[PDB]
């Protein structure tokens, strides 16, 4: 704006109070040490805990949170003064310092759903995952114009001044002009907590300098800033002051005590807990239990290799729960998003939006460190087929447009299902081509179950009738609590246990000699990890590892 | 439409009834 | 802040009666000769080395660095005002511009205050001024050039990725009317301008005359113009990102110097472009100096370990540690890692083409090893075989918003300029693309029979190829015409062919299990006490080794000839699917060439040559 | 070659297969992402 007040006493009092806060003399000088760190490290944004501001003066914190603009400006001026007093030269180097807010906020810590209009002109915090994102452009904030004719200099804050007072030419002094970078991003509420009934709230976030590269599309970010309004269409925007990444990852104690392994074998019922109304395919249940669990990050130093990106494909005959099992995972989904068929929503596409060219992250990106449910895999087009092959291997999606080159994190897993177009039995011809998918994609997946309806009336009869009797005329939530605790477990391997896996692995190697053996060695890490994750044990049990060996044998039948 | 009577949706038919 | 008149006088005194210490601390009118040459129209571009100013005027250099365009214009005006005092005779009218300029000066003199009644400064130049970046400012990486440095003279390094043809750009546009008789000038700075319709000349508006104006290209000033995109050096980009591109515009005599794919050093002014909520704009670089690297052409004594320590046991053992063995296979990578950059000064242009082929992608996860090849090797760029479609090499029509009319672009092969070329998923390439590869095999003979494209691509990198097997592992029972699915003649052109079969070698099968078990046990991936070390140390030692340039002895070749003799008996008797020919002799001399670089003796060397023969025998006939 | 799209239909009729069959197979194998379908996508985009 540029409009100022002439010796405001309230502004002066705010400046004095914040300056007193900054000069922590009676305390150890924690913020003063932070000022030293920022001066040395060449960063010009000081993050101040709000809890300290409450402790020193609740009135200051209250007036800040209720009227963001003036208090923020005053506190910025206070920071400038304090820096100059400690070191004038560093202050002379830069134009204006910015201040960020972190800590704990009582009632202003909201969600995009919660962020109604009532929080206008108040500092807010928003939690979610980035959806749309735009490129880095420079935005002008102070343009310096010099007139060669009149020998005068004109400076303006923020059409562009092109003619002087008397239409003389104006050649701008670019160097004296200040340009700051700018970026437009968006956010959506978290998948698990936003109800699926009502419409989603999208909030626009504008980032100033030192914020363009701190958050990238697809991550999980907390944004704190001023919720202002631009001037027939009225749109809310959020000018941000601090961006921090997120994704680090009660009755639990009762759950923990109930889930002690010393009582009985919970794994027997645990596997059945996912397919309540499906008889048989118990091996499939174990694999599906495996897919949800398992680690998704390994400390692969000075490089990268196979990680928790392990996934399961399901191709089989219709009505064999191939379509149905996906819904069971989707219903009890820890951080999982559904997608099916073509799904032309830009897995990494921009759609080339004109009069604007934002980067709309797709389904696989929104599901970072989760599980993705995909129906009718063969329905996806070759355009996706080319992209989807690379995603699973390296773990990121490459966006290739004219000038826009960036990879989004895709630390993800896939649970894919596709109908065998017209294939009926898939027993005489090799599944490598009978499923249509001849591509090398098949090798990438860990598991490929074939759910044929072989005429087995003894086993088949029980599936038809007993499922109908499951109504029970005369524990869904449990797994939810389990998986959250299991996610923070890193079941380290034991060499004596590890050798036991190789010892029986030899017998399988000669069995399949007469399906890839070169990858099977790596997936043995996952399978052993899954069993210990069920027991929350830090070490793999040999008996548990034994069932891992059996699973590979059951894997190919 | 003008398993022998399937044009492009060999799944929708399973979801309906065979009605004349 | 400061009076421009005083600075103009300062630079004038600096050029005219102020001295330097370049030639034995004696003033010799360094710039005076160039000014004289400008007066006689014998030198078109003038360069002002900021280092010369910085030797004895630090404040002027600081002011220039803090603002580039304004001081550039000030220097241009100062040089313009310096010219008339160095006039000695009459201009011999070299071109149309000189003729127009001399008539304009004559007309000015004939009739000899409104600020709009004079010739624009840029129209009467006939000279261009540029700045060379002072060495004091260290070069910056493109990602670190953000909006905060706009308007500051910066220098960045990169590789040219898209250069357009030289075209004329118009600086001053000349309009003449049929009623006024005078010349109307519209200086043009933006890439787009609006032609005039009614002249705003005061004479006509007062006289309410017709004022019909006609644009002409006769007396207009034209300058050379180019558009180039430059991308970061892969060696210094962090692993967690990909290189970014920044637009550079070059004008004047500085053009026609950058070639595609070459390392360039660029110095210019970082300025915004308008394309005509808020005020948005893009960025470009108006270069002032483009210098290529020289490398593009063609304190105790104990600090090194060259001859005493064997390079085989230290260098090889720290290469590709994630790979579970294949030490013999690993050795060939070093030869590939070396390539043919170091060649004898004897016209052996073929030495730098090492087109190694690998068959079998699911085998021992050998797809991973490509990244380590690019990272460690210098002058090497990461490339992907499956990075685009077949349109990436030819020209097609797609929708664009920013720029690009009649797009001409290359593929991954052109992208890596005399470096390491990585190609993946060879099988999935269409039939036409396969021919594109084959024409590369014939030593840069890329002929296109399409009407609009008749380019000649210059492929000089080293090509590594990885190929998936034919939908399963090879089966011996299948005879010829069925056993190998990729065209055999295509494989014939390749110098080296490698295929790995996962045989049930219980001795070797146990080795794989042991190494995967030590994973998840500690942070030392190479448990044989090999530290990864800093990449700085390895690169510095390797660079000085290139300067030695050893040369193999020709006499030793007589020994090799016998090897072809015994091979023929085996080739005829086996009747196997794989077949070799005299190409092996072609390969062997090239193969032996690299190995000897470890021992820089080149008087009597037998073991080095023999090993290359042994490498061929190990892969073929493994049974 | 020589077994292009304009003649493959008549082959079914020669085999006493009416136009009913061509929809079930011919019109459905190209939608599968067959190389022959991709062959038309690249070669015949402008050549026809």
């Amino acid at each position: 704006a540029g409009t100022v007040v002439l010796d405001d006493v309230e502004l002066r009092e705010a400046q004095r109070d914040y300056l007193d806060f900054l000069d922590d003399e009676e305390d150890q000088g924690i913020y003063q040490s932070k000022v030293r760190e920022l001066i040395s490290d060449n960063q010009y944004r000081l993050i101040v805990n709000v809890n300290d501001l409450r402790r020193k003066n609740e009135k200051r914190a209250n007036r800040l949170l209720n009227n963001a603009f003036e208090e923020l400006v005053a506190f910025q001026r206070a920071l400038k003064d304090f820096v100059a007093s400690i070191d004038a030269t560093y202050a002379k180097q830069y134009e204006e310092f910015y201040v960020g807010l972190e800590g704990s906020f009582g009632s202003k810590h909201v969600s995009p759903r919660t962020l109604t209009s009532c929080f206008l002109s108040c500092v807010v915090c928003v939690e979610g995952i980035v959806t749309k994102c735009s490129l880095v452009r420079p935005k002008v904030v102070r343009s310096v114009h010099y007139c060669p004719a009149t020998k005068k200099t004109i400076e303006r804050r923020y059409v562009y001044p092109t003619k002087d007072e008397e239409n003389n030419p104006l050649e701008t002094e670019y160097g004296l002009s200040v340009y700051k970078d700018h970026q437009t991003i968006t956010i959506q509420e978290m998948p698990e907590k936003a109800p699926a009934g009502q419409l989603p709230r999208s909030v626009d976030v504008i980032l100033d300098d030192d914020l363009v590269d701190k958050a990238k599309p697809g991550d999980r970010v907390q944004v704190v800033g001023t919720y202002r309004c631009l001037p027939g269409t009225f749109r809310t925007v959020l000018i941000a002051c601090n961006v921090k990444q997120m994704s680090k990852d009660e009755d639990i104690a009762k759950i923990k005590k109930f889930s002690k392994t010393r009582s009985k074998d919970i794994f027997d019922q645990l596997a059945k807990s996912l397919a309540p109304s499906i008889h048989g395919h118990d091996y499939v249940k174990k694999a599906i239990l495996c897919l949800l669990l398992g680690g998704v990050e390994r400390d692969l130093e000075n490089g990268s290799h196979i990680r928790g990106d392990i996934n399961i494909l399901l191709i089989g005959d219709p009505s064999v729960a191939k379509s149905q099992l996906l819904r069971y995972v989707l219903c009890t989904a820890p951080r999982a998003i559904p997608t099916t068929g073509r799904g032309s929503s830009g897995v990494g596409l921009t759609a080339a939006v004109t009069t604007d060219r934002r980067l709309e992250a797709g389904a696989m990106v929104l599901a970072d460190r989760g599980v993705v449910c995909i129906d009718e895999f063969d329905k996806m087009s070759d355009m996706d087929r080319t992209a989807i092959h690379e995603v699973m291997e390296q773990g990121r999606v490459t966006i290739a447009k004219a000038g826009i080159h960036a990879r989004l994190n895709a630390r993800c897993s896939v649970l894919a299902a596709a109908n065998p177009v017209y294939g009926r039995y898939d027993q005489y011809k090799t599944p490598m081509e009978n499923i249509g998918l001849q591509d090398s994609l098949l090798s990438r997946f860990d598991l490929l179950f074939i759910m044929l309806d072989q005429m087995d009336p003894e086993q088949d009869r029980e599936i038809s009738d007993h499922v109908l009797r499951m109504h029970r005329y005369r524990s869904a939530a449990f797994m939810k609590k389990y998986i959250h605790v299991a996610k923070i477990i890193k079941p380290v391997l034991t060499q004596e246990s590890a050798t036991y896996i190789a010892e029986e692995y030899s017998r399988l190697r000669s069995q399949d000699s007469m399906p890839v053996t070169a990858r099977t060695l790596e997936t043995l890490i996952r399978l052993a990890t899954a069993h210990a994750k069920a027991r929350m044990s830090k070490t793999v049990d040999l008996q548990d590892a034994e069932e891992a060996v059996e699973l590979v044998q059951y894997a190919y039948f | 439409v003008f398993e022998d009577n399937i044009d492009f949706m060999p799944t929708i038919l399973s979801r309906f009834d065979m009605i004349f | 802040l400061k009076d421009y008149a005083l600075e103009k006088e300062k630079v004038k005194k600096f050029l005219q009666e102020f001295y330097q210490d370049d030639e034995l601390g004696k003033k010799q009118f360094k710039y005076g000769n160039q000014l004289v040459r400008l007066a006689h129209r014998e030198q078109v571009a003038l360069y002002v080395d900021l280092d010369d100013v910085a030797e004895d005027d630090p404040e002027l250099v600081d002011s220039i660095c803090e603002n580039a365009r304004r001081y550039a214009k000030l220097f241009a005006d100062a040089v313009q005002e310096l010219l008339p005092q160095y006039k000695e005779r009459e201009v011999v009218n070299k071109d149309v511009l000189d003729v127009y300029i001399e008539h304009r000066l004559m007309m000015e003199q004939r009739s000899r205050r409104s600020p709009q009644n004079q010739y624009p400064a840029e129209l009467m130049r006939r000279f261009e001024l540029y700045f060379q970046g002072p060495s004091s400012n260290k070069p910056r990486v493109i990602r670190e050039v953000r909006a905060d440095s706009v308007g500051k003279l910066v220098t960045v390094r990169g590789i040219v990725t898209r250069v357009s043809e030289v075209k004329p750009k118009m600086v001053v546009a000349t309009y003449t009317c049929d009623q006024c008789g005078a010349e109307t000038y519209q200086p043009i700075q933006s890439p787009t301008f609006m032609p005039l319709i009614m002249c705003p000349s005061q004479e006509c508006q007062t006289n309410r005359s017709g004022g019909r104006l006609y644009l002409q290209t006769r007396g207009s000033r034209f300058i050379k113009f180019q558009e180039m995109k430059m991308q970061e050096h892969s060696d210094q980009v962090p692993v967690g990102n990909i290189p970014r591109s920044i637009t550079v515009l070059v004008e004047g005599e500085n053009t026609r110097i950058a070639q595609p794919g070459d390392h360039v050093s660029v110095t210019g002014i970082f300025l915004p472009i308008l394309r005509t909520q808020g005020l948005l704009s893009e960025t470009y670089l108006e270069a002032h100096r483009i210098v290529k690297m020289n490398k593009s052409e063609d304190t105790r004594e104990e600090l090194r370990q060259i001859a005493e320590e064997d390079f085989y046991e230290k260098l090889a053992a720290s290469i590709a540690p994630e790979i579970y063995g294949h030490e013999d296979v690993k050795k060939a990578l070093l030869l590939l890692l070396v390539g043919g950059v170091d060649q004898s000064p004897r016209g052996m242009k073929i030495r730098g083409n090492i087109n190694i082929c690998l068959m079998g992608d699911p085998g021992v996860a050998k797809s991973q090893l490509l990244s380590y090849i690019d990272r460690l090797a210098p002058r090497s760029q990461y490339t992907t075989g499956r990075g685009s479609s077949g349109v990436g090499l030819t020209a097609a029509v797609l929708r664009d918003s920013v720029s690009g009319e009649l797009t001409l672009e290359g593929g991954a092969l052109v992208l890596a300029d005399q470096g390491v070329c990585c190609i993946d998923e060879f099988d999935k390439m269409a039939e036409a693309d396969r021919t594109a590869i084959h024409e590369v095999m014939e030593q840069q003979t890329i002929s296109i029979a399409k009407a609009g494209i008749l380019t000649t691509l210059n492929a000089r990198c080293s090509i590594l190829a990885a190929a998936n097997p034919a939908y399963g592992r090879y089966n011996p029972r299948r005879s010829l015409e069925q056993n190998i699915q990729l065209p055999a003649a295509l494989l014939s052109r390749f110098d080296l062919l490698w295929l790995i079969q996962d045989r049930p070698d219980r001795d070797n099968d146990l080795r794989l299990a042991q190494h995967i078990t030590y994973v998840h046990q500690h942070s030392r991936q190479p448990p044989s006490q090999f530290e990864p070390l800093d990449m700085k140390l390895m690169r510095r030692y390797i660079a000085m080794c290139r300067e030695k340039q050893p040369m193999v002895p020709e006499s030793l070749a007589d020994y090799i000839t016998a090897a072809y003799v015994e091979m023929r008996r085996e080739a005829w008797a086996s009747k196997d699917a794989t077949y070799t020919s005299a190409r092996t002799l072609l390969a062997i001399l090239r193969l032996s060439t690299a190995l000897a670089r470890l021992r820089m003796v080149d008087v009597v060397e037998k073991e080095d040559v023999n090993e290359a023969i042994r490498l061929m025998e190990m892969s073929k006939d493994s049974l | 070659s020589q077994v292009s799209e304009h003649s493959i239909i008549k082959d079914f009729t020669k085999q006493k297969y009416p136009e009913h069959a061509i929809h079930k197979v011919l019109q459905l194998m190209l939608r599968r992402g067959e190389i022959q379908h991709r062959m038309q996508r690249k070669v015949l985009y402008r050549l026809k």
